[PDB]
C-alpha cells in the first residue's frame, strides 16, 4: 500500500475486504498457515463479490435438522453413509 | 421418472423352461437372442462361473441394448449391473486399464451381514458435556420405555447426531447402533412449558412398550470398488462421489481380495457377481482389448456383456480391420449372441407397445401407416414420430391420433434418407468436405 | 439497449392450434421449421418424455440458432436452457464424457416450495436468565434466553433455548443489532446494525442495514429453482467438513472431477422421493448444441448411450454441413457430420434459404430494432446486396451505414451511404477474388 | 518511463477529421485512407456502445499496417476502455481449454464503470486511548490522528478497535481511514518517528507524513472487466488468480449469475457497461474449434467488437485438411466485415521512414532517406526501418551526428535482407543442413 | 587449474575503437564482417534505447554463430543481462510455450538497485524487554559485544519476535540485519563454554571485528524475478524452509495485469532514481526447432515496448518450418518473422585460419604441438571437420603424456586418428557393414 495504493483500493472494491493490507498479507504467507488462520467475519456489502446459488444452499444447511427438503436434498453423502452401514465396516488394507 | 426408450422392458419374458413368449414383459420377437440371454441370466444367478465374455451383435435398431436392459430388469435387486459405454474408459485422470479395473470391480458385489441393536424409546434426560472450544463431547442419555429405563454413555458421533434433529425430553426416538442413525419418531409428552424458539410441530406418538434393546441382523450389499476406494486413502468416502480415485495401487487390490476371501470364509460376508455391460464396445483401443483378455481370467471377474453394431471394421489403435471391430483373441474368449432384423408384425407390435407406454391412443390405420413407415425407413423413426403425432393430435383438440396427424408429423420431421436426398439435390447450399458453400441466393 | 444479431426474435410466433403467421415474432418465413419447433416446444411443455433429439439441418445463415433461441423464449425463463458449442466439450481438466454429462444435468431443473418461519428485527435486550438452584461448580447457568425483537409496527419478546446463547456469542450479537432466527433450526444471523443505532459518529466499519419491514414473526412460502447439476456439485464437495483439506480445496483452484454415477443415482432417488411427497416439481429443459459436426466420434457414441436414460432432457442439435467426414474417423462419410446411429436416434428439421422479399423484410426488421431509419431505395439496394452477397453481410453493414449517416448529420440512411459502406468494408467473395488475383501473399 | 521505442510507438491514434476523413499524414499514420476511414467507422461503433459482437477482419499483405491500424484504433479509443490485444497462439494452453481461453479473452474486453466516494482521513497516529468497557461490548477509543498542519480526536467503535488491532498500528504510524465504508490501511511508519529504533522490522515501511487537510473527499472511477468478476467469484480468495493466472475453467453458472447481476446493477444504476475491442493478431493460427466457438460467442449481448488480423492468402485452415481464404472458414467470414490494406508507393515509404527516423531521434540526410526509400521499395519497409538504427550506430561509431549515404551502405552490406540471404543459401546449399538433414562440413575433398 | 570449455578461448569481439575487426584478436581469427556486425549490435544494445530488435545469425555448422553470441555476451559485460536458450527449451510440460517464451523475454531485462547492508554481530550481554502496556512489549534493549567493544540497540517487537524465534538467550553471539530485520543465532560464546562439561550448545568465538558493519551493495535482478516474486499460487517465499512445502507449486500463465503492475512499480522506483534499467540480450540457438505457434507469438512479442534484443541462430537452408507441412523457408524461419530480422551471414573457413584455430585451442588448453603435427591436424580439419581436430587435440595430449612427452608428435596424431573416428569414416563403416554396424 505504500507504493501501489491504487491497486489495493481496486482489489478492496472488488473483493470487499475491510482492510487494505489483506492482499499483501495473503500474498506473503504460506498456504497452510493461511488455511489455519482464516477466521474472517465481516465483509463489505458494497462490493462485486457475489453470493452464488450453491453457496446459499450450503449456508442454509450449515446447521439444519433432518427431513427438511433443502436439508435432505444436499445431505445425501451422510444418508449413503448411514444406509450402507459404513459406521461399523472393518478395515481391509 | 420419465419415459425413456427402454421403459417398456420390465424383464426378459421367459418361462421356467427358459423359453421366450412371443410377447411378454415388453419384449416381442428375437426369440433365440432372448433364450440365450435367459441362459446368461441363469449363469449369473448361479454365481459359480466367473469371467465369461458375451458379445451381442446385430444391425442398428435391433435390440442389443434392449436385450441388455431386459437382462438388467430380470437380474433382480442387490445384484450389480454396471452399464457403461466405450467412451468412458478414455479419461484424463485414469489410465485405460485402471478405468477398466474400476468398471470390473464395480460389478462385483459383497453381501455383508451385520448385527444391530435397535433402541426405541422416550428420552427422559440428555446430559451433554462439551469442552470450551466444543471439540471433545461426551455425556449420558437416560432413555425409557414402559417396562424399564436405562442410562447410556454417548460418544462424539451420537451427540453430533443428537444435536441435529434436536431431541428434547419426552421425544420418542430410535437408535440404530451399527449405523449411528438417529430417527426422531416424534414427541409423546406435550409439556405445557413451550419455548418460543422452536417451530417444531412433531406428531403425537404412543409410548413404546416391550424391551428397549432389540437385536436384529441387517444385510447390505457393497461393491468391490467401494471397498478399494474406501481403503485407498483417508477420505475415500468423499472420493466415492467426487470420483477423485486416481490410480489405486495393486497392493490395495490384493489386500482387499484377501480380506474379502477371509470375510467369505468367516460367514460374515458373501460374494455375489454381476454384469458389466459395455455398449459400443468397438470404441475401445487395442490396449483395452488386451487388458480385457487378461482381466477376464480372474476369480473376481464378472460376466461381461458387450454390444456392437459394426461389421468387419477398423479396430481402434491398429491399422487393420477385424470382425465387430474386435481382435480375434478377444473373439476367441467370447460367445456371440446374434440378433436379427424384424418383419412387419414385430415392428407393429413394438410400435403398439411404445404407444401404450407413452399413453398415446392410435387408430388402426394410423398404426398401419406407422408400421409401413417403420419398415420403409426405421423403427426408431416411427417410434419418435409417435410422440410428435400425439402432440399434433392434442393441438387439434382430439384425444386419439389419426392418419393425418401421422402424415403431418412425417411431413414436418425428416428421416435419414429424405434428408440425404435433400442435401444431395441442394449440394451447393451446404458446407461440403472441402469447406465450400454458396450462401448467396443469386 | 444492446443488440447482438438477435433479440428481434421474440418466440416463434405461432397462433394457438394453427399455422404460423409469415411475419410474426421477429421471424420472416421458415413456416414449416417454426411449426416443427412449436410442436417440439409443446412436447417439452408436456413434461413427459426424456432424451428426445432434434437436429436442425440447413445452410449457413438460415436461422437454426434463431429457432433454438425462439424455442428458449417460448419455453420461458423458468424452464432451463443450456446453450453450447460442440467445441466446449473438449476440456483439459476432465474428460469429455463428464462435460457432456454435466451439461445434460444442467438442463434438468427442480422447483422446490418450502415454508420459512422466521423472527427477525432489531434487538432490544439480551437477558440470559439464570435458573433457580443453579447446580454447582459452574457460573451463570442459563435457564432460558429472553430476546426482545422489534421491527416495523411489531415488537415481540421471545423465550429461546439456552443453547442459542453460545450462538449469540458466535455471531457477536449485541443490543442494537438486526438479527434473524429461523424457527426450525434456531440459528441466529447478524445481518448488521440498525440505522438509528449509529452511535460511533466518527469512525466505524459496521454495515448499517435498515430496520426490516412487517411483523417480527413472518411465515412465508418461498420457491427455489435449482438444476440437477447444482445438486450434484453441492453434494460432491464436502458440505462443511471443517477439516484442513476442506479449507485447502476451498482456497485452491476448483478443478473439475469425474462425478460418479453413484452420486447421480443418489441425487435422482432423493429427488424422486421428494417429488413423490409433492414438495418438489421436476422440469426438463433444452440442451442446445450448435455445430455438432465438431463433436468427436466418442462424443457421438456417448450421446447414443446417454439419450436412452430416464433423466436426460430434450437435446436440440444444429449443423450446417451436408455430407462430410465424421470427426475422429477417417473414411465415414455421413450427412451433417452426424453418424447414422445417432441420425437414427433423432428427428431432422430442415431449414430453407430465403428469397429477396424475405431478406428485405429481415433487413428492415433489423433496422427497426437497431433504431435506424432507412429509405426505400436504400432498402431495395440492401436487398439486392443481400441476394448478390450474403444475408449476414447486408445485416452487419447496417451499423456502418448508420455511422456514415450520423457523421453527415442526418438520420436517414441514403444510397450514397450504403455505397460508401460497400466501398469501405469488403464481402468475403470480393476478398477471395482479390486474394486470387493478387499474388503478393495477400 | 519504462517503455522504450517500439515498432508502433510513433502512432498516437487514427489521423482522422471530425467528418471521419483521414488526413494524409496525422498522428503517426501515413496513407491507407480507405482502411483508416473504415477503422474510424469501427471506432465510432465501439464508442456508441449500443451494438455487440461484430467481427472485423483486417486483411492484406505483410508489412502493410494491419497491426499499425489496430494500435491506432487502440490509441484513439482512449483510456479506461478495455482493449485486449492477443495473438492466435496464446489460446492453446495446458490447464485451460481453447473455448475457455477464448471466453476469458472475450470477457476481458468488456467491463463496468463503478463510481466510489472516499472520505479519507490520512495522518500519523499520535495516541490511541482505549476506554475499556466493563462488559467488553462497544469498546470506545480516542484516535489522535495528525497531519503536518493540524490534528483532531476521533471516536472509535469496537469493530474499529478490532480492525486496528488486527494489523499492528502504533504511535507514529501513517494510516488512512475511510469514513463512509470503514476501510483500514497501514501505509507504514512516519519519517519523524523513524530514528527511535536502531533496526527496522521485516514489514516496517517508512512513508512521509501527509500534509494539508486531515480529511479529504475523492471520487474514484473503477473499470472492472467481466473476467475480473468471474475470477473473483470463482474462488474464496480469487484475487490471486487475477495475477497468477490459475483461474482453471470457471464454470458456466457463475458466468450467467454474474451476467444477470451486471444487468440488474445496470438497471439500478450503480454501474455502467463499457464495451471494448478484442484484437486477435494472426487469427489464422487458430483451430476450427476456436473458429466455431468464435462464431457462437459473437452472438451474446456481453460481447466486444472483435478485430482480427491476417496476412494469409488462400491457406489451409488449422485442424482440417482443406484450404480456405484468409485461413478462415466460410461461416466465420460470413459473420464478418473485411478491411483490406494495400501496399505502399515510394512517397508513403519515404514518409513512414522519415517518421520512424524522427521517432528514434536519428537525423537522416536527404540522400540517405532516398537510399532507404529505394531499399524499402526494393526489399521491404521493415528492412529499412531496422536499417535506420544500425546506420545510426554506424555513424555514431564514425564520430558523426547525422547519417550519410556511406552509413546506410555499410548497414546494407553488414546486414542482409530476405532475398540476398535466400540467394546466398541457394548458391551454397551443401554448407547448410537440408530438409533431409544432409550437410557438408568438410571444406575440401 | 582452470577447466576449458568449447568457448573458453574467446574473450570478446576483438574490435578496435573505430569498430574495424582486427584479424586475430580476442580469441577470434577471420570472420571480420560478422564481428563488425555484432559490434554494431552491441553498440545498439549499449545505447539502451531500442526495444524488440532482432538479428539472425545464419551460416553453416562449425562457423561461429554461438561463438559470436558469447562474444557479444563478453563484450556487453556481466552487468547487462544475457539469457542463452535453446529452441527446444520452450516446450515445457508445466506451462504453455508462449508463456515460456514471454518469461524468457522478461528474463533479459534487468534492474540495478543500489542498497545498504548494515550488520550487528556479537554476543548478547543484556536482553531487557520493556512492556509499557496500553502483555504487549513496547521495545527491547539489546546489548551486543565483540572484541572491539560493545553497542546497545533499541529494537521493535517484530525483531524481538524473531529473536525469541531463534531461542536467543544471554551469552549468544547473534547476527542482526538492520534493514531487513533478519535475526540469525550464530551460537553461544566460549566465555560460557564451561558452564557444563557436556551440552548440545555450539560454542563459537567472539567476533574479532566491530559490532556494527556497513557496506554498499548492488542488486542485479530481472523483470522475470519480480514477476515470479509476486505471482505465487502458494505464498511464503520469505520464510526459510529447508524442507519442502506439502503442495508443489507449478508454473502458471502470468497474466498481463501482473506485468503492467510490476512495470508501474518499476517505473515508479526508476523515477525516484533508486533503480536503473538495463535492457539485455535473449539468445536462442537452433531457432529452427521453434514451432510455428512460437514463431507467431515471437512475431507478436517483438513489438512490445519492453522487449529486449533477440539474437537467433540457425544452420538450415531451404527447410520446412516446424509445425507446418509445406512452408519451405530459409533457415527454418517463416517469412513474416524474417521481415523483422536483420540477417548476419557467417562464412566458412579455409586451411590457414583453421590451423590458427587449432593452435589457439592448443595454447589455451596448455598443449605443446609440433609444427608438422599442427600441419597434419590442419589437413585433417580441412578433410574431416574443424571440430574433429579441436576434439582430438586432447587425446593427442594424453597419448603424448602417457609416453612421458610434453610435446604432441605426429605419431600421437596418427594414434588418435586411429583410435577415434569422425562422422565420415563411421558412416563408411556403417554402409559397408550389414548387421547394424
Ligand atoms: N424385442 C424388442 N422388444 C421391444 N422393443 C425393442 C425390441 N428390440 C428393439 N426394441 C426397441 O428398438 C429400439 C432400438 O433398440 P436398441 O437396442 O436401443 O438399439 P440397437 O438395437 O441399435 O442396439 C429401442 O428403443 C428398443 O426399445
Ligand atoms: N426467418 C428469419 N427471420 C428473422 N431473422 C432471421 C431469420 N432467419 C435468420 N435470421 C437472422 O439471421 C442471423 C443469422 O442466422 P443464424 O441463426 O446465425 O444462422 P445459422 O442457422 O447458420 O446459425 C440471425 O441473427 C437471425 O436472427
Ligand atoms: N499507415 C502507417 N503509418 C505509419 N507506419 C506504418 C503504417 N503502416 C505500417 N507501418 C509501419 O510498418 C511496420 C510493419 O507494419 P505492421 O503493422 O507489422 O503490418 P502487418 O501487421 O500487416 O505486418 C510497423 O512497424 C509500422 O511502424
Ligand atoms: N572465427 C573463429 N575464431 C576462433 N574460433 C572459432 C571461430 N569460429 C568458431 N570457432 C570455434 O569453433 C567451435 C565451434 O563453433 P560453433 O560456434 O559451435 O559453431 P556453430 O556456429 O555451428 O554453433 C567453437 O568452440 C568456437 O570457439
Amino acid at each position: 500500500p505504500s507504493t501501489n495504493y491504487e491497486l489495493c483500493l481496486f482489489l478492496s472494491k472488488l473483493t470487499g475486504e475491510p482492510s487494505l493490507n489483506e492482499f499483501f498479507r495473503v500474498s506473503t504467507t504460506p498456504l497452510l498457515k493461511r488455511v489455519i488462520e482464516r477466521t474472517n467475519g465481516p465483509k463489505n456489502t458494497d462490493s462485486l463479490s457475489f453470493k452464488t446459488i450453491t453457496q446459499e444452499l450450503l449456508e442454509v444447511t450449515r446447521n439444519a435438522p433432518s427431513e427438511g427438503v433443502m436439508a435432505s436434498l444436499l445431505n445425501v453423502e451422510k444418508h449413503a453413509y448411514e444406509r450402507e452401514y459404513l459406521n461399523c465396516i472393518q478395515r481391509g488394507y | 421418472s420419465l419415459i425413456a426408450a427402454h421403459s417398456h422392458i420390465t424383464g426378459l419374458g421367459l418361462d421356467e423352461n427358459l423359453q421366450p413368449r412371443p410377447t411378454s414383459e415388453g419384449m416381442v420377437g428375437q426369440l433365440q437372442a432372448r433364450r440365450a440371454a435367459g441362459v446368461i441370466l441363469k449363469m449369473v444367478q448361479n454365481g459359480t462361473i466367473a469371467g465369461r465374455a458375451v458379445l451381442v451383435a446385430g444391425p442398428p435398431s435391433t435390440g442389443k441394448t434392449a436385450l441388455a436392459m431386459g437382462v438388467s430388469q430380470s437380474l433382480g435387486k442387490d445384484v450389480p449391473f454396471t452399464a457403461i459405454a466405450g467412451s468412458e474408459i478414455f479419461s484424463l485422470e485414469l489410465s485405460k486399464t485402471e478405468a477398466l479395473t474400476q468398471a470390473f470391480r464395480k460389478s462385483i458385489g459383497i453381501k455383508i451381514k451385520e448385527e444391530t441393536e435397535l433402541i426405541e424409546g422416550e428420552v427422559v434426560e440428555i446430559q451433554i458435556d462439551r469442552s470450551i472450544t466444543g471439540g471433545h463431547k461426551q455425556g449420558k442419555l437416560t432413555i425409557k420405555t414402559t417396562d424399564m429405563e436405562t442410562i447410556y454413555e454417548l460418544g462424539n458421533k451420537m451427540i453430533d447426531g443428537l444435536t441435529k434433529e434436536k431431541v428434547l425430553a419426552g421425544d420418542v426416538i430410535s437408535i440404530d447402533k451399527a449405523s449411528g442413525k438417529i430417527t426422531k419418531l416424534g414427541r409423546s409428552f406435550a409439556r405445557s412449558r413451550d419455548y418460543d424458539a422452536m417451530g417444531a410441530d412433531t406428531r403425537f406418538v404412543q409410548c413404546p412398550e416391550g424391551e428397549l434393546q432389540k437385536r436384529k441382523t441387517v444385510v447390505h450389499t457393497v461393491s468391490l470398488h467401494e471397498i478399494d476406494v474406501i481403503n485407498s486413502r483417508t477420505q475415500g468416502f468423499l472420493a466415492l462421489f467426487t470420483g477423485d480415485t486416481g490410480e489405486i495401487r495393486s497392493e490395495v487390490r490384493d489386500q482387499i481380495n484377501t480380506k474379502v476371501a477371509e470375510w467369505k470364509e468367516e460367514g460374515k460376508a458373501e460374494i455375489v457377481p454381476g454384469v458389466l455391460f459395455i455398449d459400443e464396445v468397438h470404441m475401445l483401443d487395442i490396449e483395452c482389448f488386451s487388458f480385457i483378455n487378461r482381466a477376464l481370467e480372474d476369480e473376481f471377474a464378472p460376466i461381461v456383456m458387450m454390444a456392437t453394431n459394426r461389421g468387419v471394421s477398423k479396430t481402434r489403435g491398429t491399422n487393420y480391420k477385424s470382425p465387430h471391430g474386435l481382435p480375434l483373441d478377444l473373439l476367441d474368449r467370447s460367445i456371440i449372441i446374434t440378433t436379427k432384423s424384424y418383419n412387419e408384425q414385430e415392428i407393429k407390435t413394438i410400435l403398439s407397445i411404445r404407444a401404450q407406454e407413452e399413453e398415446v391412443e392410435l387408430s388402426s390405420d394410423a398404426l398401419d401407416l406407422l408400421t409401413k413407415t417403420g419398415v420403409e425407413t426405421s423403427l426408431r423413426y416411427s417410434s419418435n414420430l409417435i410422440s410428435v403425432a400425439q402432440q399434433i393430435a392434442m393441438k387439434r383438440k382430439n384425444n386419439t391420433v389419426e392418419v393425418e396427424d401421422v402424415k403431418r408429423a412425417y411431413l414436418l420431421f425428416l428421416d435419414s434418407a429424405r434428408s440425404v436426398k435433400y442435401v444431395q439435390e441442394n449440394e451447393s447450399q451446404y458446407i461440403d468436405d472441402q469447406g465450400n458453400v454458396q450462401i448467396s441466393i443469386a | 439497449t444492446r443488440t447482438a444479431a438477435h433479440t428481434h426474435i421474440k418466440g416463434l410466433g405461432l397462433d394457438e392450434s394453427g399455422v404460423a403467421k409469415r411475419v410474426e415474432g421477429g421471424f420472416v418465413g421458415q413456416i414449416e421449421a417454426r411449426e416443427a419447433c412449436g410442436v417440439i416446444v409443446d412436447l417439452i411443455k408436456a413434461k413427459k418424455m426424456s432424451g428426445r433429439a432434434i437436429l436442425l439441418a440447413g445452410g449457413p445463415s438460415t436461422g437454426k440458432t434463431a429457432l433454438a433461441l425462439a424455442i428458449s423464449q417460448e419455453l420461458g425463463p423458468k424452464v432451463p436452457f443450456c446453450p453450447l458449442v460442440g467445441s466446449e466439450l473438449y476440456s483439459v481438466e476432465v474428460k469429455k464424457t463428464e462435460t457432456l454429462m454435466e451439461n445434460f444435468r444442467r438442463a434438468i431443473g427442480l422447483r422446490i416450495k418450502e415454508t420459512k418461519e422466521v423472527y427477525e428485527g432489531e434487538v432490544t435486550e439480551l437477558t440470559p436468565e439464570d435458573a433457580e438452584n443453579p447446580l454447582g461448580g459452574y457460573g451463570k447457568t442459563i435457564s432460558h434466553v429472553i430476546v426482545g425483537l422489534k421491527s416495523a409496527k411489531g415488537t415481540k419478546t421471545l423465550r429461546l433455548d439456552p443453547t442459542i446463547y453460545e450462538s449469540i456469542q458466535r455471531e457477536k450479537v449485541s443490543i442494537g443489532d438486526v438479527i434473524y432466527i429461523e424457527a426450525n433450526t434456531g440459528a441466529v444471523k447478524r445481518v448488521g446494525r440498525s440505522d438509528a443505532y449509529a452511535t460511533e459518529f466518527d469512525l466505524e466499519t459496521e454495515e448499517y442495514v435498515p430496520l426490516p419491514k412487517g411483523e417480527v414473526h413472518k411465515k412465508k412460502e418461498i420457491v427455489q429453482d435449482v438444476t440437477l447439476h447444482d445438486l450434484d456439485v453441492a453434494n460432491a464437495r464436502p458440505q462443511g467438513g471443517q477439516d484442513v483439506i476442506s479449507m485447502m480445496g476451498q482456497l485452491l483452484k476448483p478443478k473439475k472431477t469425474e462425478i460418479t454415477e453413484k452420486l447421480r443415482q443418489e441425487v435422482n432417488k432423493v429427488v424422486a422421493k421428494y417429488i413423490d411427497q409433492g414438495v418438489a416439481e421436476l422440469i426438463p429443459g433444452v440442451l442446445f448444441i450448435d455445430e455438432v459436426n465438431m463433436l468427436d466420434i466418442e462424443i457421438f457414441t456417448y450421446l447414443n448411450k446417454a439419450l436412452e436414460s430416464n433423466i436426460a432432457p430434450v437435446v436440440v442439435l444444429a449443423s450446417n454441413r451436408g455430407m462430410t467426414t465424421v470427426r475422429g474417423t477417417e473414411d465415414v462419410i455421413s450427412p451433417h457430420g452426424v453418424p447414422p446411429d445417432l441420425i437414427d436416434r433423432l428427428l431432422i428439421v430442415r431449414t430453407l434459404p430465403y428469397d429477396k422479399d424475405e431478406i428485405r423484410t429481415i433487413i428492415e426488421r433489423r433496422a427497426t430494432v437497431e433504431r435506424l431509419q432507412v429509405e426505400s431505395s436504400a432498402l431495395d439496394l440492401l436487398a439486392t446486396m443481400g441476394t448478390e452477397t450474403s444475408l449476414r453481410y447486408a445485416l452487419q453493414l447496417l451499423a456502418p451505414c448508420g455511422i456514415l449517416a450520423q457523421t453527415s448529420n442526418r438520420k436517414e440512411i441514403v444510397v450514397n451511404d450504403v455505397n460508401e459502406a460497400k466501398l469501405l468494408f469488403l464481402d468475403a467473395k470480393r476478398s477471395t477474388k482479390i486474394l486470387e488475383t493478387s499474388a503478393n501473399y495477400l
